[PDB]
C-alpha cells in the first residue's frame, strides 16, 4: 500500500525524499527510506525517555523540561543536540 | 522548516499511548527533528559527490548516520535504517 | 604561597552554566511556559514524486 507502510514506517517517505532533493540539489528510494527509519527513531527515542520522565504525574503530557530531561540526561542525546546546534 | 510534527505525534502514540505533548514541547521536536535531518542530508551528499556516486542511496545515508550519530544512537539507527530499506525492497 | 586547588572548580561551573544557557535557548528554550496549549492531533497525505523509485545501480 503506501510507501511508509511498506517501508514500516510513520515518517513520511515521499516529503523526505522531496526534502532530501531540495537539500542536495538523483535520490533513490531507499536513500529517503533510511532517512526516515533514521528521524522516526531518534524521535522514538527522544519520547520514550521524555514520557518516562512524565509517568508518575497523574495527566501525562511531555512538557519541554520533560524533553531537557530526556536529551540532557543522555551522553549520547546531549552531545547530538550539541553538534547540531553548533 | 519543513513540518514532520504530525509524524512525531504518531510516534509518541506509538511509544506512550496515553501520553500527551504540549505545543511547545513539539515544535522542539518538530526544530529537533529538522536540524537533525539537515546534517544527515548535507554530510549524505558530501559522502556521494566525494565517493563519485551519481545517486544518493541508503548506502550514503547510513555512511553519515555512523559519522553524525554518537555511540549506540548511531548503532540502533543503522538497525532500523536496514529494516525498513529490507521492508521496503520486499514484497507486500 | 599560593594553593594548587585555587580555583580549579571555575571552569567546571562556567561549563555548567554554559549548558544552562545551550538548554535556555535552543530551540526557544527548554523550558516550561504558561499558556502551554496541549499540542492538538490533522493528519497528512504522502504523495512520492516520479523520480521516488528511480533505479539506483574493478578487475584485478
Amino acid at each position: 500500500v503506501s510507501r511508509s507502510q511498506r517501508a514500516g514506517l510513520q515518517f513520511p517517505v515521499g516529503r523526505i525524499h522531496r526534502h532530501l532533493k531540495s537539500r542536495t540539489t538523483r535520490v533513490g528510494a531507499t536513500a529517503a527510506v533510511y532517512s526516515a527509519a533514521i528521524l522516526e527513531y531518534l524521535t522514538a527515542e527522544v519520547l520514550e525517555l521524555a514520557g518516562n520522565a512524565s509517568k508518575d504525574l497523574k495527566v501525562k503530557r511531555i512538557t519541554p523540561r520533560h524533553l531537557q530531561l530526556a536529551i540532557r540526561g543522555d551522553e549520547e542525546l546531549d552531545s547530538l543536540i550539541k553538534a547540531t546546534i553548533a | 522548516k519543513e513540518s514532520y510534527s504530525i509524524y512525531v505525534y504518531k510516534v509518541l502514540k506509538q511509544v506512550h499511548p496515553d501520553t500527551g505533548i504540549s505545543s511547545k514541547a513539539m515544535g522542539i521536536m518538530n526544530s529537533f527533528v529538522n536540524d537533525i535531518f539537515e546534517r544527515i542530508a548535507g554530510e549524505a551528499s558530501r559522502l556521494a559527490h566525494y565517493n563519485k556516486r551519481s545517486t544518493i542511496t541508503s548506502r550514503e545515508i547510513q555512511t553519515a548516520v555512523r559519522l553524525l550519530l554518537p555511540g549506540e544512537l548511531a548503532k540502533h539507527a543503522v538497525s532500523e535504517g536496514t529494516k525498513a530499506v529490507t521492508k521496503y525492497t520486499s514484497a507486500s | 604561597a599560593p594553593r594548587k586547588t585555587a580555583g580549579n572548580r571555575l571552569s567546571g561551573l562556567l561549563e555548567a552554566e554554559e549548558e544552562d544557557e545551550f538548554y535556555q535557548t535552543t530551540y526557544g528554550g527548554f523550558t516550561e511556559e504558561s499558556g502551554d496549549d496541549e499540542y492538538q492531533g490533522s493528519d497528512t497525505e504522502d504523495e512520492v514524486d516520479s523520480d521516488f523509485d528511480i533505479d539506483e545501480g574493478s578487475d584485478g
